[PDB]
């Protein structure tokens, strides 16, 4: 039996980190062009939320 | 245990470093397969500590902070030093056998 | 384990629309919705009449609703987590 | 020999239109040439000069 | 790991800050810049939910203009409400859009915005700007109304130019949307009047314009005894916020019917420098604040200005209109803004090369005297008053100066041309633009620059405002520096937050 097995984005956590990515870069999510919508925003500090 | 060393080593193959050195330091006097590369001392996590840490190029804060081995003032290809050893302190086993 | 419980099953397809008393040809290559009108018609004013998409399958564009079709009019399906998009356009019948 | 000028300002004209130019920059005298392979160098040891720069 | 912290109080070199994505105090949302501002007092909440454009650098081919929001009920404090408007489809008439105004109707409770579709390479047929609107129940969720499309060829205006409807309700409670069009190649701003916000009726022309500009994000308003119109100057030679006074609607009006060019002031109604652009106004009963935009710089360089027109959104500045006992208007800094700093830094010399002498606190510089103080810091409070001999004299301040600085940037008051200009200093003699204001005649001066990172405001002796992007201007050197004159500066004083 295969123990090792390597843990590796599902299909929301892969958006949530590309979200971040573009967040964190400053660019818009939404350009992800991977078809990826994304409704997200701000909280008090001023850091983006998913 | 063992320890393993190279004593001498062809100039051509010390360059480019097939044995250990990724090319950029001679393996000689080092274990074989040894590899040369920066040293990472944290992530930035402010401005202020982007600012006081020595220049690099794309420095931002959350990016890997890289110690600056020869006290320049700036991260280049000269601030790079012996990190890997391919050479385990000790190996051990130990078999049980009940009847 | 790995499953993200995202519910990506999620049907999006668009059966057919009716524009007041005139039906829609949907093509799905380019998700383009062509409605036709004898080249007299108020495109101004056009009440949703039915619109049958798929089962657990929402539309942006509600029915009963009146729209101007004097330009393309995007309109998103949902389901579940997915969606998909659709330009509907109107045209009087030029020849 | 007008390579600097005009590579600066074709950064700052197209750094507007593609991001990887945000922190470009050429020097004077050390980006008109590839340097000598540092390989090379440590092989033939005393006997090539890197280029003026490096 | 060992962290090594550089000796910044006691070092005057030059060193390369960096901007955060993100401002604080002139806001600019971490993702994208901010474009133009939409002012808004909310009737419920009591506070100011001003709304905007969301720009990028590499903006898309067609659908380029999503809406965001922000609430800053103080001026100083941004929070943000997310995208509030989506951009529309490719071949939808609102794939752009552009600026607009809001209302809120208490017979519904129902907040109502109207703002500007940009057709994506419009046809002939096919009218490039179209007047829509979006209604929302508690300023959350916003739904676009698909039934109205305000179309300028309607009503004889020009199909390519309807922008910016501004929206105020008058005290007999009828409301009145303002566009800035074009009528047979002149610009005329048209009113449209309406009861329910769902009908409109086109009362005509409300002004005209001057000397065939175009005026951008206009904005009528009543000031105790005055009413105002403040506009955006769409001229690339001129590119720069101005306004119009008048004591009634009517004399408002009346004012420039035919190029009749009747200024506000001696400075043609100048507000701020090319620094300050779609500067829009709003009231929370007691205060009205005028929100802008500080434009970024081209490969972030402060010399590059830019010819023609400057770069397009930036940062969102706030500013405290001023209205005088004579109807004229300025601009001030706002309390909040003001009350943020509160730590205090010390100050000291760095630099000794003119004929300058330091007395105490009080220090005097004659011609090409210059003294260097010590670094500033992300956010910068720089409070003094200097006394000139004359009323001919060239003070001026400088950043990014440091000991080994090639070049500084300077804000020179020059006294005799009347006015201030802001130019790049050292090797590079270069001169970017200016400001006019009103000369105190008692050669004295109130300087206070309120900055954060790499956007700085001046306000001098209540009377003149000057916006001004300067990078790398934190954690650097600035200076005070004399040309012609003779000056004396005193109250120096540096605050942090
Ligand atoms: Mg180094």
């Amino acid at each position: 039996m295969y123990q090792s097995k390597m843990n590796v984005l599902n299909t929301e956590q892969y958006g949530r980190a590309m979200w971040q990515a573009y967040v964190n870069d400053g660019e818009n999510p939404n350009g992800n062009a991977l078809g990826y919508a994304y409704n997200w925003g701000y909280n008090a500090d001023g850091n983006p939320v998913l | 245990t063992y320890r393993n060393e190279i004593l001498e080593l062809p100039e051509t193959v010390a360059a480019n470093g097939k044995f250990g050195g990724n090319g950029v330091k001679s393996v000689v006097g080092h274990t074989y397969g040894a590899q040369v590369g920066y040293i990472a001392d944290g992530i930035f996590k402010s401005q202020d500590e982007v600012d006081n840490h020595a220049t690099q190029e794309g420095a931002a804060v959350g990016r890997i902070r890289y110690r600056d081995i020869d006290h320049n003032g700036v991260i280049d290809e000269r601030d790079q030093n012996w990190i890997y050893d391919p050479t385990p302190s000790f190996s051990y086993g130990l078999n049980i056998y009940l009847e | 384990d790995f499953k993200s419980g995202l519910r990506l099953d999620g049907d999006v397809w668009v059966n057919s629309i009716r524009l007041d008393e005139y039906a829609g040809t949907v093509d799905y290559q380019n998700k383009a919705i062509v409605v036709g009108v004898p080249y007299d018609y108020d495109i101004t004013r056009m009440v949703v009449t039915e619109m049958n998409l798929s089962e657990g399958a929402k539309a942006s564009i509600a029915i009963g609703e009146t729209i101007d079709f004097s330009l393309p009019v995007s309109l998103t399906v949902k389901n579940g987590d997915v969606q998909m998009s659709y330009t509907i356009t109107v045209k009087r019948d030029e020849a | 020999g007008e390579a600097k000028d005009v590579i600066n300002a074709y950064y700052v004209t197209e750094a507007s239109r593609c991001s990887i130019y945000k922190n470009a920059g050429f020097t004077e005298n050390k980006n008109e040439y590839l340097p000598v392979p540092f390989e090379q160098i440590s092989a033939s040891n005393g006997n090539y000069t890197q280029n003026f720069g490096w | 790991p060992i962290l090594t912290q550089k000796n910044w109080d006691g070092t005057a070199t030059y060193f390369q800050s960096s901007d955060e994505h993100g401002f604080s105090m002139y806001y600019k949302p971490q993702v994208g810049f901010v474009g133009d501002p939409m002012p808004f007092y909310d009737p419920v909440a009591k506070d100011f939910k001003v709304m905007y454009l969301q720009d990028y650098r590499p903006n898309p081919e067609a659908t380029y203009h999503p809406i965001f929001g922000v609430a800053t009920k103080d001026g100083a404090t941004y929070e943000s409400l997310g995208e509030l408007i989506s951009c529309g489809g490719r071949d939808e008439q609102d794939a752009a859009i552009g600026t607009g105004g809001t209302i809120y109707n208490p017979a519904d409770k129902l907040y109502y915005t109207f703002y500007t579709g940009n057709k994506f390479k419009p046809s002939s047929d096919q009218n490039a700007q179209v007047v829509m609107v979006a209604t929302s129940p508690d300023f959350k969720t916003w739904t676009k109304n698909r039934t109205f499309y305000l179309k300028g060829d309607t009503y004889g205006y020009d199909k390519n130019d309807f922008r910016d409807p501004f929206l105020f309700q008058t005290e007999d409670g009828v409301y009145h949307m303002l566009i800035a069009t074009r009528k047979n190649g002149k610009g005329h701003i048209a009113e449209f009047t309406s009861a329910d916000l769902k009908e409109w009726e086109s009362a005509g022309t409300f002004m005209t314009m001057m000397w065939d500009r175009f005026y951008e994000c206009p904005d009528v308003f009543k000031m105790g005894d005055w009413w105002y119109l403040i506009y955006s100057e769409q001229a690339s030679f001129m590119r720069k916020v101005q306004y119009f006074k008048g004591r009634t609607l009517e004399d408002l009006k009346a004012t420039t019917a035919n190029d009749a060019g009747i200024w506000p002031d001696n400075r043609e109604g100048m507000l701020d420098s090319r620094a300050f652009y779609a500067g829009k106004t709003a009231s929370d009963g007691t205060n009205r604040y005028i929100w802008g935009w500080c434009p970024t710089r081209a490969g972030n360089d402060n010399g590059n200005v830019g010819d023609v027109e400057p770069e397009w959104a930036g940062n969102l500045v706030a500013q405290r209109l001023i209205q005088h006992e004579d109807g004229t208007l300025t601009l001030g800094v706002p309390d909040a803004i003001d009350r943020k700093y509160t730590s205090a830094q010390e100050v000291k010399v760095m630099a000794k090369d003119g004929n300058m002498i330091e007395s105490g606190k009080t220090y005097t510089l004659g011609e090409g005297a210059s003294v260097i103080f010590n670094r500033l810091k992300v956010h910068n409070k720089i409070s003094f008053t200097v006394k000139t001999a004359s009323n001919t004299d060239r003070f001026g301040i400088s950043f990014v100066r440091g000991t080994d600085s090639a070049s500084w940037y300077s804000i020179h008051v020059n006294a005799d041309e009347g006015k201030a200009n802001f130019e790049k200093d050292g090797d590079d003699a270069k001169y970017l633009f200016d400001n006019k204001f009103n000369i105190p005649a008692d050669n004295e001066y109130r300087v206070t620059i309120y900055s954060d990172q790499s956007v700085c405001v001046t306000y001098i002796n209540d009377q003149l405002s000057f916006t001004n992007r300067i990078y790398q201007m934190q954690k650097n050197p600035w200076s005070l520096c004399c040309y012609k004159g003779e000056i004396t500066v005193s109250d120096v004083q540096v605050s942090t937050y």
